[PDB]
């Protein structure tokens, strides 16, 4: 059994086949699986045809745009001793690697950058979304127009001595163009004040009744001062169409911020086309949990 | 319990006295025993009663179902699954759920099929307890001088018993005193005629004296005095039954193929996880994650629905039998009867029908047949001359026996007759097609009777002439034909008289002959018309002196007789042997009996020849000519007991039609023994207590219903419960049809394996996001597939089954690795290729390109990141792209279902083509259409992606999996082309199953 | 289209469902049908 069924000297075979054998079975399933890989490839390859180089044919699953932060919280926490230095570090790496890309040596020249509106203004459509005219041109984002987190003057922004910041984006989608709020009756209470139509609005609170009392001064930075985001900035022609293409910034500062004690604070902005969700938590909106034990 | 002393042949003390006898157990051979010392040995040895058996409880075969070779495997299953569960969540926080739903589920199937095997068995044990019907019985015994009936619990050791013709045995006994007493042995030692009980002693053997009357037979006609020498479990039957209970069960074939099956699939399932173990290894992965990956491979090679729907598939075979009258006690008992190759059986009662029956009648010069059929199916014989008129009233006149009261109901055949077995046969013929005995009687008023006497060997009798013409009297004789031949000298030749020239002698002693060696028993009637002138209607023949002329009478024709077997039992054996099986007659009576039986039922095919026949064919001495030239052999019981294992072998080895005849049940046992020492199944049929440790041993056993005694009948595994031979050709050919259909089913549940498989291991390798989520798979082995695999059962035949020589067991097994190289490696590639298609056409057409995919799993795992890029530049969310890789999992499950319905076409036929067998099954069509509308209700139902977690698809990607369909169909409808056309190739040694 | 190009992220997947749910129950009934086409 064991040694026969492995070589025996009479038939000359090998496992239980001969040398001839082996062989036929293994040009069989080479040339089988071969083809096999070859049709694969094919019906493959007719996929490749049938989508577009400039726009995703589905857009659906991307619909209601997120709201994430530059912080990278394990689990949307944000917990560093004002004293231990090794402690927010985890932090300012992420930041400065957000903010790394708004470099000005980056944005320079004519091409493929452009000079707008200091001030909040409205759309702009560079055609449409082809290749016609070539690499279309998207708008420069300054560093320093956020003030006091740019790691410019105070390189760790903040979580030196007890007032982080909290650097909000909104997720890119192609075609899309923000909508804020009119100036109705019905509109939040915050909103009112301040409505610049131009101005996708962020405004951060706090998740429970109780906790309003500890958060204190919520600073936010933006273009023009504003607390949000310019509509000159959308919409976005995608990767191929826009290389090289900045989305805008917001800066929160979390001045007065009480210490040892955990603070959920949850930020959202507001507009027509701006859906939140129950199921995702960063749909619209998104939660921090501060805490500054020092 | 020592075997090897019940393993023994029978000894006794038979050869003694009856001064011996009473001086060993003490007893008044006149007197009996007395009432004290009655009751001291009956509180000092036990009641004449067998031990009742070992009871079952049923906690105990539940817990049997839930446990054995595949279930066992689930179980482990399921233990592996717990424990993956547990390192994830001692391990790493928000642990998954996943395996801890695969592991309720595997035992919630190992439950449900334990609940269902278990029912089904105590069904068939309901209908097993309605048979037992036991009446109390009583004994006549002789103490202090009187006699007094008691209980049969009660007789001991040593008192005297008086038995009377139509009572039972109670105990062994030794014959005392007899007065012309016939007891039934058929049960214990396979006698069909009644042998009678005479006080001294004749044979050797205990079993042929005449001294010994034994328990649990029968006294047909007479009265007998006896001494109790063996009594309760010590009894013949009882060490026989003892021995019954004490012998193994088994393990049949079924189970063995199911056993290396699981070999085979645990085989590749730990060597794809030490496998793809290393690999991790060397890819950077931690152990914690190795190890579960290991787990995860073995568990996900485990075929859940397999067990249900090879359960479900035995259970539908034995509801056919069910309808036939055959019922099986076990389950997989129902395949047996396809693998046996050889079937040992009985003749008494199995191969017969154990009643004398009128078979052949001389008269007119010429033999002439008559139907001895249980149900009458067949040719009459000719009742139109008067000759036959003047029989029917020789025999329905010269006979005392009658009917008994009240059988108004029952058929001719089967009612009770009082009386001997050969008045018995021969009122039943004439009542056959003579209508009724009753009137015919009573139509003819018989005067004077000389009952049988042992110097004048013969019946007469006188009766009145019922002729309103001729009022003279009529006398009728029976007796055997030598000595009524030498008292006629006419012969009643077609109605009118001629004399008894050397002519008819002549033809009257080949007739004798004739019906002789036919191995039955003749008899000659004959009769006179006395002259009224020389005795008038007045003068009374009292029985003293010769008032009748012995001689000189009218001799009208032979008339013979012998046990006949059942309707079915030729053509039954014959298509036994049509079908290769090796036909062996194993029976206890004897040998002249046997072989012509044996010849008469086709064990003996007419032909062939014994080395006796060839030395009474040359007329020189046995021992010249040479064993090889005799193709049949009846091997004697007495020469049976000397002779070595090798010798057996050879009987067996080199004689193709073999009769053992005059065999004890031990020896039964050493035969079917001795079938199987060397590889070939065994299925014994029988009836009797002495075939229980033959039926118990053999592979397969089978007791007649309404004949068979209740040990053999609680011995054995499949029950006639019509007592119809036939059944044992239709359970041969469904055995054979229910076991390529598990090879069609067990190859369609294991080429979904692949395409189940292959998207982790892509996904581990070359770190994609998951293709094939848990609660898809789950309903794809447990939901869709479970129809169509049970349907797979329904399909017919393709060639002859009943044609085939029986599959070699030691080469031909049940999954091979020509199954193994098509489910695993060519159609469930296909299958894979198909899902992973879907998969890419999916992310594709949402922004996610192929090139683009590989290497993002760390990104599109982790929770924290809602900025994931695709091909084009937009931002996806982490719930977003969730949702995505769901409705990735619910089109590979729906492409899973698509290339399942050309696997269940090609899995229907394995060697002709679909436009040959064609799709008249309605189940399998039942299976696809119930499987596509499962698969779209899973999707489209409102809630489901909260419930499972399946979206819904949008109407072009259904359309994904179907070239690969197409091309599944062509290829293998291409490959059981080349088969056909060229037998014995290379597609045929490497792909045909 | 421009500005208002809300439809470009729209998608009916109520009618979808129903439409699905009316085939499988099609099919579902069919199956029946074959089923006990015979034993009547
Ligand atoms: C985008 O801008 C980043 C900042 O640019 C600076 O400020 C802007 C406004 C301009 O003025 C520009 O010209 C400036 O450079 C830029 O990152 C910067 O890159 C330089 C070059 O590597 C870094 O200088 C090095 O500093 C370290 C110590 O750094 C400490 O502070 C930082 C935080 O600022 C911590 O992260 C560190 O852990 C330290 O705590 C010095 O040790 C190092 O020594 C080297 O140079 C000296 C001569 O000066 C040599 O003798 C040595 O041998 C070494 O070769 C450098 O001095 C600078 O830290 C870094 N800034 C930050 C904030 O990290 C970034 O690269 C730009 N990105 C792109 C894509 O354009
Ligand atoms: C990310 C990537 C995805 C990866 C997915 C992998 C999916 C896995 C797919 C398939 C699993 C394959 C595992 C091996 C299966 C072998 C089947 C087997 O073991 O079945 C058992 C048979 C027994 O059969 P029986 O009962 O009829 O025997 C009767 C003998 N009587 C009667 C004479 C006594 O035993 C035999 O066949 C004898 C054993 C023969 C073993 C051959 C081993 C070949 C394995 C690999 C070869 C690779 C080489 C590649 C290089 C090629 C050169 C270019
Ligand atoms: C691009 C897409 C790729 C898709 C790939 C997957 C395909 C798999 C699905 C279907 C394949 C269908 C194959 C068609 C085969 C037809 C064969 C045929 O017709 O052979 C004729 C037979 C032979 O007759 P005979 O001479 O032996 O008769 C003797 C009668 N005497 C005895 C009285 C004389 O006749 C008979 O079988 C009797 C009549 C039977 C009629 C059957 C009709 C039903 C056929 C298919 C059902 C549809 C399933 C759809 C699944 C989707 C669910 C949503
Ligand atoms: C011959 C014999 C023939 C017999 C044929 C029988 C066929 C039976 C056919 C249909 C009955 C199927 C069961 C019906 C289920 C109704 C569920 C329902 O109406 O849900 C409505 C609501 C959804 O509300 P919404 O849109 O506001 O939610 C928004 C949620 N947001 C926004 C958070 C995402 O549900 C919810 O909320 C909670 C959802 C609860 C999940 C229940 C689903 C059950 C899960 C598995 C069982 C399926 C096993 C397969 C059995 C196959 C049998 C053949
Ligand atoms: C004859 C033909 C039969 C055809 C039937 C097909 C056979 C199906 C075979 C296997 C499928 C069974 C697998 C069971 C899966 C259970 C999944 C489960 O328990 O998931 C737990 C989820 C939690 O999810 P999460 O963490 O995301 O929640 C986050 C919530 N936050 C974030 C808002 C807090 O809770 C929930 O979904 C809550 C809702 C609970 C839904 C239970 C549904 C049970 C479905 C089937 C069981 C009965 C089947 C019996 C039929 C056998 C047929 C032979
Ligand atoms: C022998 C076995 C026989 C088996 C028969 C089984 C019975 C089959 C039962 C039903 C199938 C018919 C289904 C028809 C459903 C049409 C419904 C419909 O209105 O659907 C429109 C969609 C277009 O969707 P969209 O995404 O463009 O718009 C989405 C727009 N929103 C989402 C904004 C609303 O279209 C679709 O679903 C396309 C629907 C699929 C088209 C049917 C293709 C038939 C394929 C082969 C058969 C060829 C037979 C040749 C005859 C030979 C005779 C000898
Ligand atoms: C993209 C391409 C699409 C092409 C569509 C083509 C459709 C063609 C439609 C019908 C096919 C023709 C009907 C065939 C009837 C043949 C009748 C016959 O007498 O046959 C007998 C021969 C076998 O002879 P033997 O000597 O081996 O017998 C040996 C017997 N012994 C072992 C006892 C000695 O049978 C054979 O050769 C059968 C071998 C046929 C193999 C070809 C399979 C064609 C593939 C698909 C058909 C379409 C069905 C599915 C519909 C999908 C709709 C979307
Ligand atoms: C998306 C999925 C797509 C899948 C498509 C798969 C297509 C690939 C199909 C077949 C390619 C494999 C061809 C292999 C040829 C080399 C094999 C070889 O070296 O073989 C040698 C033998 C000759 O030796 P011997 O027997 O004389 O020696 C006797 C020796 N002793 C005793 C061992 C028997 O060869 C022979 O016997 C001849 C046997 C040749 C094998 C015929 C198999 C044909 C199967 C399928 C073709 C149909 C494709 C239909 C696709 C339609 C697409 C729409
Ligand atoms: C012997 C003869 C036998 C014959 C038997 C015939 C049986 C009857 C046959 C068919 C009945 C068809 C019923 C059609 C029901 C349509 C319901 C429907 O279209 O609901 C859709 C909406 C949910 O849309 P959504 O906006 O949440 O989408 C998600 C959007 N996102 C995720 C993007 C945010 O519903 C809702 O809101 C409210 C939903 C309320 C619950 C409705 C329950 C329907 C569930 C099962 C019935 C279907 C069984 C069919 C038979 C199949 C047999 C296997
Ligand atoms: C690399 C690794 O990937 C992820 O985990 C992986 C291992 C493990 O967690 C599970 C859940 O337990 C495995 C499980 O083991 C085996 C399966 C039950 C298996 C079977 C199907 C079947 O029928 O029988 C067996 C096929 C895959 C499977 O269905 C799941 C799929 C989700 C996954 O989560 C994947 C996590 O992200 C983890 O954190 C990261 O370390
Ligand atoms: C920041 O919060 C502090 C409280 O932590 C506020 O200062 C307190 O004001 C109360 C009077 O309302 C005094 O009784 C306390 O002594 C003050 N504490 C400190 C530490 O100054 C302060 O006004 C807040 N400032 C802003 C801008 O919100
Ligand atoms: C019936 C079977 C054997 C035919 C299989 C044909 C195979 C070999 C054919 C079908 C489609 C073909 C591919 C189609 C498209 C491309 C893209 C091009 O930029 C390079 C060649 C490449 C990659 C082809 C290589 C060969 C290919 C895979
Ligand atoms: C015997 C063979 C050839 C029949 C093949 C039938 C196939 C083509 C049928 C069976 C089930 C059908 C699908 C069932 C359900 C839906 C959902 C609906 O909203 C659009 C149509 C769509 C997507 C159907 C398309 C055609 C389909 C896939
Ligand atoms: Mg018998
Ligand atoms: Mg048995
Ligand atoms: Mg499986």
């Amino acid at each position: 059994g064991w040694k026969k069924f492995l070589w025996d000297s009479e038939k000359k075979e090998f496992l239980g086949r001969t040398g001839s054998s082996w062989f036929k079975i293994f040009l069989f399933y080479l040339i089988f699986y071969g083809c096999l890989a070859g049709i694969f490839i094919g019906t493959i390859q007719v996929l490749l045809l049938t989508l577009s180089d400039f726009e995703p044919k589905y857009q659906d699953r991307v619909a209601p745009p997120g709201l994430s932060h530059a912080p990278y919280a394990i689990k949307t926490e944000i917990s560093f001793s004002i004293s231990n230095p090794k402690s927010y570090e985890s932090f300012v790496k992420s930041m400065h690697k957000l903010m790394d890309l708004y470099n000005e040596s980056s944005q320079a020249g004519n091409s493929p950058f452009e000079d707008c509106s200091d001030t909040p203004a409205d759309y702009i459509k560079r055609g449409d979304l082809d290749d016609s005219q070539g690499q279309k041109k998207a708008c420069r984002f300054s560093r320093m127009w956020l003030k006091n987190c740019s790691g410019l003057d105070d390189t760790t922004y903040g979580y030196a001595e007890g007032k982080p910041c909290v650097v909000a984006k909104l997720n890119r989608i192609i075609g899309f163009y923000p909508k804020p709020l009119k100036n109705t009756t019905d509109l939040p209470e915050e909103l009112q004040a301040n409505y610049n139509q131009y101005v996708l609005p962020l405004r951060c609170a706090a998740k429970r009744e109780e906790d309003r009392e500890k958060i204190g001064s919520i600073e936010y930075f933006g273009l023009g001062g504003y607390a949000g985001f310019p509509l000159q900035y959308y919409p976005y022609y995608g990767k191929r169409l826009q290389k090289k293409y900045l989305q805008p910034l917001l800066a929160i500062q979390f001045t007065n911020l009480t210490q040892n004690m955990e603070l959920r604070i949850e930020c959202k902005v507001y507009g027509e086309n701006i859906d939140y969700s129950e199921k995702d938590r960063f749909r619209g909106r998104f939660e921090v949990k501060i805490e500054v034990k020092s | 319990d020592l075997d090897e002393l019940k393993k023994e042949v029978s000894m006794d003390d038979h050869k003694l006295s009856l001064d011996e006898l009473h001086n060993k157990y003490g007893t008044d051979l006149t007197r009996g025993l007395t009432n004290a010392r009655a009751k001291e040995i009956l509180a000092r040895d036990g009641p004449n009663s067998l031990t009742p058996p070992p009871t079952t409880p049923e906690w105990i075969k539940f817990c049997r179902q839930l446990f054995g070779g595949f279930s066992i495997l689930l179980w482990i299953g399921a233990i592996l699954c717990f424990l993956a569960y547990g390192i994830q969540a001692a391990t790493e926080d928000e642990p998954a759920n996943d395996n801890l739903y695969l592991g309720v589920v595997l035992s919630t199937v190992v439950i449900v099929t334990g609940c269902f095997s278990y029912y089904q068995e105590a069904k068939s044990s309901r209908i097993m307890d309605s048979f037992k019907n036991m009446v109390p019985q009583q004994a006549l015994v002789i103490r202090d001088g009187e006699k007094s009936t008691i209980n049969a619990e009660f007789v001991v050791a040593g008192d005297l018993v008086e038995v009377k013709g139509g009572d039972r045995i109670p105990a062994d006994l030794r014959i005392i005193s007899a007065h012309g007493c016939k007891v039934d042995n058929s049960s214990l030692t396979g006698e069909s005629e009644p042998q009678t009980r005479s006080p001294e002693f004749s044979s050797e053997n205990p079993l042929e004296t005449r001294n010994i009357a034994f328990f649990s037979t029968n006294c047909v006609e007479g009265t007998a005095r006896g001494v109790v020498v063996y009594t309760g479990d010590r009894t013949v039957m009882g060490r026989i039954a003892t021995l019954a209970s004490g012998l193994e069960v088994g393990r049949t074939p079924i189970a063995i193929e199911i056993e290396h099956f699981i070999h085979i699939i645990t085989g590749v399932a730990v060597f794809l996880g030490v496998s793809f173990f290393i690999l991790s290894l060397i890819l950077g992965y931690s152990w914690l994650e190795a190890v579960i990956f290991l787990i995860g491979i073995i568990v996900a090679n485990v075929p859940e629905g397999l067990l249900a729907t090879v359960t479900v598939c035995l259970t539908l075979t034995a509801k056919r039998m069910a309808r036939k009258n055959c019922l099986v006690k076990n389950l997989e008992a129902v395949e047996t009867l396809g693998s046996t190759s050889t079937i040992c059986s009985d003749k008494t009662g199995t191969l017969t029908q154990n009643r004398m029956t009128v078979a052949h009648m001389w008269f007119d010069n010429q033999i002439h047949e008559a139907d001895t059929t249980e149900n009458q199916s067949g040719a009459a014989f000719d009742k139109t001359s008067a000759t036959w008129s003047a029989l029917s009233r020789i025999a329905a006149l010269c006979n005392r026996a009658v009917f008994q009261a009240g059988q108004d109901n029952v058929p001719i055949l089967k009612r009770s007759v009082a009386g001997d077995a050969s008045e018995s046969a021969l009122l039943k013929c004439i009542e056959l097609c003579c209508g009724s005995v009753q009137g015919m009687r009573d139509r003819n008023p018989k005067i004077v009777e000389i009952p049988f006497n042992s110097t004048n060997k013969y019946q007469l009798s006188i009766h009145e002439n019922e002729k309103s013409s001729e009022s003279r009297y009529l006398l009728v004789m029976k007796g055997a034909p030598e000595r009524i031949l030498d008292r006629c000298s006419t012969i009643l030749l077609n109605g009118a008289e001629e004399p008894l020239k050397e002519d008819m002698k002549e033809a009257f002693q080949n007739a004798y002959l004739e019906l002789g060696g036919l191995g039955e028993r003749v008899l000659g009637f004959c009769h006179f018309a006395l002259p009224e002138d020389k005795y008038n209607e007045g003068y009374p023949f009292d029985a003293d002196e010769p008032n009748f002329p012995t001689t000189d009478l009218c001799f009208v024709g032979l008339m013979a007789m012998i046990d006949p077997p059942r309707a079915a039992v030729p053509d039954a054996v014959g298509k036994c042997r049509s079908a290769g099986i090796k036909v062996i007659m194993v029976t206890g009576d004897h040998p002249i009996t046997a072989k012509a039986i044996a010849k008469g039922v086709g064990i003996i095919s007419e032909g062939n020849e014994t080395i006796e026949d060839i030395a009474a064919r040359l007329n020189i001495p046995i021992g010249q000519v040479n064993p090889r030239d005799a193709k049949a052999c009846v091997v004697h019981g007495s020469d049976l007991k000397d002779l070595s294992t090798e010798v057996l072998d050879d009987i067996l080895h080199y004689h193709t039609e073999i009769v053992f005849a005059r065999t004890s049940p031990q020896q039964k046992l050493i035969i079917v023994e001795g079938c199987q020492r060397q590889g070939a199944i065994v299925a014994v049929t029988g009836d009797g207590v002495n075939d229980s440790p033959a039926l118990k041993k053999a592979d397969i056993g089978v007791a007649m219903g309404i004949s068979g005694s209740d040990v053999s009948k609680q011995a054995a595994d499949m029950i006639l419960l019509d007592d119809n031979f036939a059944s044992i050709v239709t359970g041969v050919e469904e055995g054979r049809l229910i076991f390529d259909n598990l090879k069609k089913s067990i190859a369609y549940t294991l080429t979904s394996n692949i395409p189940e498989i292959t998207p982790f291991l892509v996904f581990i390798i070359g770190n994609v996001p998951l293709p094939l989520g848990t609660v898809t798979i789950l309903c794809i082995d447990l939901g869709t597939d479970m129809v169509p695999a049970i349907s797979l059962a329904y399909e017919q035949a393709e060639s002859d089954i009943m044609k085939r020589q029986p599959r070699n067991p030691k080469t031909d097994k049940l999954v091979n690795e020509r199954l193994i190289s098509m489910a695993y490696g060519q159609i469930g590639m296909i299958q894979a290729l198909g899902g992973f298609f879907s998969y890419f056409v999916i992310l594709a057409e949402n922004g996610f390109l192929p090139m683009d995919l590989i290497g993002k799993r760390v990104r599109w795992d982790d929770r924290w990141i809602s900025d994931v890029e695709d091909s084009f530049g937009q931002q996806w969310t982490y719930e977003q792209r969730k949702i995505v890789e769901f409705t990735c999992h619910t089109s590979f499950f729906i492409s899973i279902v698509v290339v399942q319905w050309a696997d269940l076409i090609i899995c229907k036929t394995r060697r002709n083509s679909i436009f040959q067998q064609g799709m008249k099954n309605k189940i399998l069509i039942f299976g696809l259409f119930e499987e596509t509308a499962l698969a779209a209700f899973l999707s489209y139902c409102p809630g489901t992606d909260v419930a499972l977690r399946m979206y819904p698809l949008k109407p072009s990607w259904w359309f994904c999996a179907f070239p690969y369909s197409l091309i599944i169909f062509l290829y293998d409808e291409m490959r059981r082309f080349i088969i056909r056309r060229s037998p014995g190739g290379w597609v045929e040694q490497e792909t045909y199953y | 289209e421009g500005p208002d190009n809300d439809e470009r992220f729209t998608y009916d997947y109520y009618r979808l469902r129903v439409v699905g749910l009316i085939v499988a129950a099609v099919l579902c009934v069919i199956g029946i049908i074959i089923l006990l086409a015979g034993k009547c």
